């Protein structure tokens, strides 16, 4: 009864707060696709069609954590801002003590520890967001790590999140296993972008425009978004092809 | 797509270059591939409605060559590339392409052509799941006639 | 959220008997039997293990008889996790008193302070209280051997024989008929092992399910010697008495 | 059932149901609009005159943060005042560290953390207020709205309160007709219009029009109230338009 | 801002025995299978490590973690609970351990420290127990190789062989017969992999199967051979190739 | 016995795919398989059909839910 309601271990041992949290992501309906380039990490995502009240050019999903790590957040819009603080703050922490910013793997470890703690106290609850940290680490090269509300985490060759993640997985499965390549072996980062957009349009079935886009590219010792001018220039090549 | 200037703009563009169709046709006499190149830009309309207008011009072309044996290859090969890549969905522009597909099937002009054409034509429509299979099967039957001998 | 919900264990019971403490005695009796028999010349202390699993290395791992220091040994019955914390607390307390005054702590003092910690938990601790009974077998010169047991209540009572754990009544009844005031340590060794076997459902209580210790002043040149008996030494005296 | 009651526990849909309860106050509150214009931002808020016991121009919800950010709010009135205080605390702290005014983007980011903090506490209730805030700074005019649940976005136009339905439907058409924006001066008259359409909704009691503005050219990127001749013409002219 | 709890949420059941200890344990049982055989010249610890999603990197997922360069550990149960408990255990051991001794902790000692921490979680209001069982496998001078099993109840005992998780019942029995007093390092591994196949059939790539031994000492792995009387890391985490090799000699 | 298995592949194929399953599932498999057989107009149950029918019925609470907090 009671056990189930508040945080504490149910009879079954299930954490109901966590199960509900996973439903919560899907409620924003955000879909993502991330692939590994040869020397870049390209992550692209949807953004719901703009309102005339809003400004269409604003973004609030992308957050520059550090030079190395960019982060795209899928889940509750209010909690994404909450999460963005903790990643930057611990990023800077590592610069003082250990003298440089966190790697991608190492930032995931830290958020996961924090997630676990939030679940035990009553007052504190797990952040309902699913966080997608993108980086090119030097040692691991191109890297994506997916960190979960639970405090669960694992790297990916390519990842997908959302209600229609089901469709993207099936497309990427086809893409990457048959070829037999762990990541895209194309050298120019531009052609990784060309091509990740192409897979998004195919897989969910709906064409993207500048307004839905938003292109994140992380490289060695840099995380950048593409200028609006360049977003439109990738569109011309996509259509002809 | 979301942009609605293409709808009007493109309908107008097709019509003015349809009055230029005989110019394209004379250049086609000297070099089909060059007249083909102009039409390729044209059948990359983004909007479907104007695609339908523009796909008329392509239908007219192959009648006048009557009929190519090297240039028609690029054309078969391209239609494939447009549909598989995007086409902006596999169905979106591909109804427009159906009238383009239709012309090979029903032309039946020269025995020389007929043998060669069926192997190339059925290869294209294979992995599509619309009307094309009804056509695809019938032309297959024409190779069976040859195979009887 | 936290205001609404309550799991107060610090209600003053209407029966005069706190309900949580009631259930901790139930839980004690699930854990195996430990028997303190006080003789004029020692305390014979013996406790059966409650595991019986074959893969489990019981031999090595003492889990009930822990030597605190030279004159004081404790037998545990109850929750083993809760028990560990109180073992370290009891060890450090005897050392601190020995340092201040240069005398091994009288038995009385040590037992009282530990009982008062259990008490404290339900007094206003907010804590669930430790669900452990300990027989503290102790010696000091002034008072001879002294035997006390603790309760999850934080109450201790002295005795000349006590039982805790399972078969409290079965064990207690045998010891009353068979033990006489004057039987010496020597008798009590033979007595303890035999009564335990008879209470337990095992056909022969093996040496490997036993733990045995004695605290005796019959160790020469006016000295006190304890020895936690090793499993194979338990075996030889097991054969003599005919259990095996 | 029980997950709902317990503040800051995941509802079985997802997210505590109390945050939704708090939203409802904001609808029941008075109209407040925030307009981004060429020059700057123009705030207007509907101050109901319940009675003539009320003191004209003197039950302002307009509270200056620093000196170049107006803040005005809708919903539960005590809740606002606490969040208002919080903005102040935040602005000054930035000036301790960095010796210069806070930028408006940075203010929007830092205010938002405070809402989240209390709503991952079960012990401390939600805020019952949407805050409209913004001003002109060195980096230009900027308009933000902090929703009750805590979300900040850029806005061409912003609205909260009972009459946001009227406010929204006008602002969409006004931006469609004027995609090059409009001066803050002209928008003094046009704010007045918008509020009149929203007093169809809040038609129960009479009202008093209060505009404040912060404009790049005309208030010189400081925030001050609009009063006297500027305010009078805005009343006079708008009236004619809505007849 | 602290929760207004001021009391232990954990109550004795009215039939004895804490509610919450029982509640925590179920998780260990539900979670996936792990087995270990204690041996005279080593310890084999083995676990299944299934792909979460083929697209997911299946190399970065770990269930083996280091406590000291001599002692490694694997668990079953809640994954996020494990990670934190490891971090606490590094500090509890190392710093304090170095201050009172200045060595690596023997296995017996390390295992006991962990037991108290599990108890304090449970006892403490506002903090629900860690429901994980870890097998801490290690070496010390004075007890040869040792295997302790640490239960979420805050209790430990050493075992000749043990298993936790779903397949524990099946595994324990298989092993029981195969276990000998004298054991080859090579045979302990053959026997371990043989049983592990029966836990869930298929996927016997050495990539998806995580295998470690607390093998014999290496000044090679130590990274200094200038004095090779120093103990090397006793713990070795095996490569995928090594596992592939074991399947042929089984 | 009921209906001679197709000679597409051996009798012995069915045997390999079941690895621990009970009779009840075996029966659900064979039932679906010959239903689809009737459509093709062959009364022999294809060895492909049993292959697809076997393969399916995999659901039974996946690994995603479990692995986020039991693995």
């Amino acid at each position: 009864g009671y056990d189930r309601h508040i945080t504490i271990f149910s009879p079954e041992g299930r954490l109901y707060q966590v199960e509900y949290a996973f439903k919560a992501t899907n409620q924003t309906n955000i879909n993502s696709l991330a692939v590994r380039g040869k020397d870049c990490t390209v992550v692209i995502s949807q953004k719901k069609v703009p309102d005339k009240l809003l400004d269409p050019t604003t973004v609030s999903y992308i957050f520059c954590i550090s030079r190395t790590i960019g982060m795209v957040v899928n889940g509750p819009i209010p909690d994404a801002r909450n999460a963005a603080l903790r990643a930057k703050a611990e990023a800077a922490e590592f610069r003082y003590k250990y003298g440089y910013d966190m790697p991608c793997d190492v930032l995931a470890k830290r958020m996961a520890n924090l997630s676990q703690i939030y679940t035990q106290r009553a007052y504190m609850r797990p952040l309902g967001v699913i966080l997608t940290f993108v980086s090119v680490d030097e040692e691991l090269g191109p890297s994506i790590y997916k960190t979960d509300p639970a405090g669960y985490y694992v790297g990916y060759k390519a990842t997908a999140t959302g209600p229609k993640q089901q469709e993207i997985t099936t497309n990427l499965e086809n893409h990457f296993k048959k070829s037999k390549i762990d990541h895209i072996n194309e050298e120019s980062w531009e052609k990784v972008v060309e091509f990740a957009i192409t897979h998004m349009i195919d897989a969910l079935g709906t064409e993207f425009s500048k307004n839905d886009l938003e292109v994140g590219v992380a490289t060695k010792d840099k995380f950048f978004t593409l200028s609006a001018e360049n977003i439109e220039e990738r569109l011309v090549a996509i259509a002809e092809q | 797509m979301s942009r609605d200037a293409p709808i009007k703009a493109d309908k107008d563009y097709s019509q003015i270059l349809k009055e230029e169709f005989p110019k394209i046709d004379s250049l086609a006499q000297n070099d089909c591939n060059s007249a083909l190149d102009q039409l390729l830009v044209l059948e990359k309309k983004t909007r479907q409605a104007s695609d339908l207008a523009s796909s008329k011009e392509v239908l007219a072309k192959i009648v006048d060559l009557l009929a190519s044996r090297n240039k028609w290859d690029d054309l078969n090969e391209q239609l494939t590339l447009l549909s598989k890549k995007h086409g902006q969905l596999k169905l979106s522009i591909q109804y427009m392409i159906q009238k383009v597909m239709e012309y090979l099937k029903s032309s039946k002009s020269l025995d020389l052509n007929t043998r060669i054409s069926v192997i190339e034509t059925i290869r294209v429509v294979t992995e599509n799941k619309i009307f094309v299979e009804v056509e695809r099967a019938r032309v297959t039957k024409d190779l069976v006639e040859i195979k009887k001998e | 959220g936290s205001r609404r919900y309550d799991s107060r264990t610090t209600i003053f019971s209407p029966e005069g008997r706190l309900y949580q403490v009631e259930y901790a005695l139930e839980s004690i009796s699930h854990a195996g039997t430990a028997i303190g028999i006080m003789a004029s010349d020692g305390i014979v202390l013996a406790a059966e293990r409650k595991v019986t699993s074959t893969l489990l290395e019981q031999d090595t791992s003492t889990e009930k008889l822990y030597k605190l220091n030279d004159k004081i040994a404790v037998a545990v019955a109850g929750l083993t996790a809760d028990a560990e914390i109180l073992i370290n607390t009891a060890r450090i307390h005897a050392q601190n008193y020995l340092k201040t005054y240069n005398e091994d702590i009288p038995v009385e003092i040590l037992v009282r302070r530990l009982s008062d910690i259990k008490q404290g938990y339900t007094q206003h601790g907010g804590l669930r209280p430790f669900g452990v009974s300990f027989i503290y077998a102790g010696y000091d010169d002034r008072y001879g051997y002294q035997l006390y047991t603790s309760n999850p209540s934080g109450n201790y009572t002295g005795w000349k024989a006590i039982s805790v754990g399972a078969n409290t009544s079965a064990a207690q009844t045998l010891l009353q008929m068979d033990y006489k005031d004057d039987m010496k340590v020597d008798d009590a060794i033979e007595l303890a092992l035999k009564t335990l076997s008879k209470t337990t459902d095992s056909s022969a209580l093996t040496y490997d399910r036993l733990e045995f210790a004695t605290i005796r002043k019959g160790a020469n040149d006016g000295e006190v010697y304890q020895k936690i008996f090793k499993p194979q030494e338990i075996k030889d005296i097991l054969v003599k008495t005919g259990i095996t | 059932t029980g997950y709902d009651l317990s503040n800051s526990v995941f509802s079985p849909d997802g997210r505590n149901f109390q945050v939704e309860y708090a939203v409802k106050a904001v609808e029941n509150g008075t109209t407040s609009i925030g307009i981004k214009c060429n020059d700057g931002v123009v705030f207007a808020v509907e101050k109901l005159i319940t009675s003539k016991l009320l003191v004209p121009q003197k039950n302002v919800k307009i509270q200056v943060v620093d000196r170049h950010i107006g803040c005005v709010y809708s919903g539960l009135i005590p809740d606002g005042r606490h969040l208002v205080n919080r903005g102040r605390e935040e602005a000054a702290s930035f000036k301790k560290l960095y010796k210069t005014p806070i930028p408006i983007p940075a203010f929007a980011d830092r205010l938002g953390q405070y809402v989240q903090a209390h709503t991952l506490y079960n012990s401390v209730r939600p805020f019952g207020v949407s805050t409209i805030f913004g001003g002109v700074d060195k980096n230009g005019a900027h308009l933000y709205m902090l929703e009750p649940s805590g979300s900040y976005w850029g806005y061409k136009g912003a609205a909260t309160g009972k009459g946001r339905q009227s406010a929204k439907a006008e602002l969409e058409k006004l931006v469609d007709h004027h995609p090059e924006g409009l001066s803050a001066r002209e928008a003094v008259k046009q704010a007045a219009k918008i509020i009149y359409l929203a007093h169809e909704d809040n038609k129960e009691k009479d009202f008093e029009l209060e505009i404040s503005w912060c404009s790049l050219s005309e208030t010189n990127g400081l925030h001050k109230f609009v009063k006297g001749d500027l305010l009078q013409e805005a009343i006079d002219f708008a009236q004619k338009e809505i007849n | 801002m602290t929760d207004r709890y001021s009391f232990s949420l954990t109550t004795f059941s009215p039939s004895g025995k804490l509610g919450q200890i029982d509640y925590a344990l179920t998780a260990v049982k539900q979670g996936v299978t792990s087995l270990g055989i204690k041996a005279t010249n080593g310890v084999v610890i083995a676990t299944e490590k299934k792909s979460s999603s083929p697209l997911a990197m299946s190399e970065t997922l770990s269930k083996v973690s280091l406590l000291t360069p001599d002692i490694g550990a694997v668990y079953s149960g809640m994954g996020p609970d494990y990670r934190v408990l490891v971090d606490k255990s590094r500090k509890v051991a190392h710093t304090s351990y170095k201050r009172i001794y200045g060595e690596y902790p023997p296995t017996k000692l390390l295992v006991s420290e962990v037991a108290k921490i599990m108890q304090e979680a449970t006892q403490s209001g506002g903090v629900r127990p860690f429901g994980v069982s870890l097998l801490i496998a290690g070496h010390d001078e004075f007890n040869g190789f040792s295997l302790y099993q640490v239960d979420p109840s805050g209790s430990y005992f050493p075992w000749k062989a043990t298993a936790i998780g779903k397949g524990s019942v099946a595994a324990k029995t298989f092993l029981e017969k195969r276990w000998n007093d004298e054991l080859e390092l090579e045979d302990a591994i053959h026997i371990a992999l043989l049983t592990l196949k029966e836990s869930v059939e298929g996927e016997f790539n050495g990539d998806t199967i995580e295998l470690a031994i607390i093998g014999d000492e290496n000044p090679d792995l130590l990274g200094y051979t200038g004095i090779p009387t120093d103990k090397g890391p006793r713990f070795r985490k095996l490569t995928s190739q090594e596992i592939n090799d074991r399947l042929e000699a089984l | 016995s009921k209906m001679s298995l197709a000679p597409e592949a051996d009798l012995d194929s069915l045997i390999i795919r079941n690895d621990s399953l009970s009779g009840a599932v075996i029966a659900a498999i064979m039932q679906e398989a010959g239903l689809r057989a009737v459509r093709k107009n062959r009364y022999v149950i294809l060895q492909s059909d049993l292959e697809e029918a076997y393969a399916t019925q995999v659901k039974t609470d996946n690994t995603v839910d479990k692995f986020d907090f039991y693995k």
